[PDB]
């Protein structure tokens, strides 16, 4: 998942 | 003692922004970006946004009255990360490693 990169 | 202890905070919140917990800290350095792919709806579910550079502002601008105040925004910005992720995700893992720094250095403050 991608808000943490 | 309301003065002293804004001055530790201005302190926490800088050790939170160090180099030592950038690996973990960096998700919470500005406002969670909306307009990005995944984030679609994070408004709906995240009602009051948080982040260190508007808790940095807010102390700033003396915008927190006391440390509780101050404690209060940090809490949030993790509360957010806890509410709108799944508890597996990598981004609350990151956040309980910054927490655990936050709440230690917060209870340790003087009285």
């Amino acid at each position: 998942t991608f808000k943490s990169i | 003692a309301g003065s002293e202890q804004l001055k530790c905070c201005s302190g926490i919140l800088k050790e939170m922004f160090a180099k030592k917990h950038a690996a973990y800290a960096w998700p919470f350095y500005k406002p969670v970006d909306v307009e990005a792919l995944g984030l679609h709806d994070y408004c709906d579910i995240i009602k009051h946004p948080m982040d260190m550079s508007t808790i940095k502002s807010k102390l700033e601008a003396r915008e927190y009255r006391d440390a509780q105040e101050f404690g209060a925004d940090v809490r949030l910005m993790f509360s957010n990360c806890y509410k709108y992720n799944p508890p597996d995700h990598e981004v609350v893992a990151m956040a309980r490693k910054l927490q655990d720094v936050f709440e230690m250095r917060f209870a340790k403050m003087p009285d």
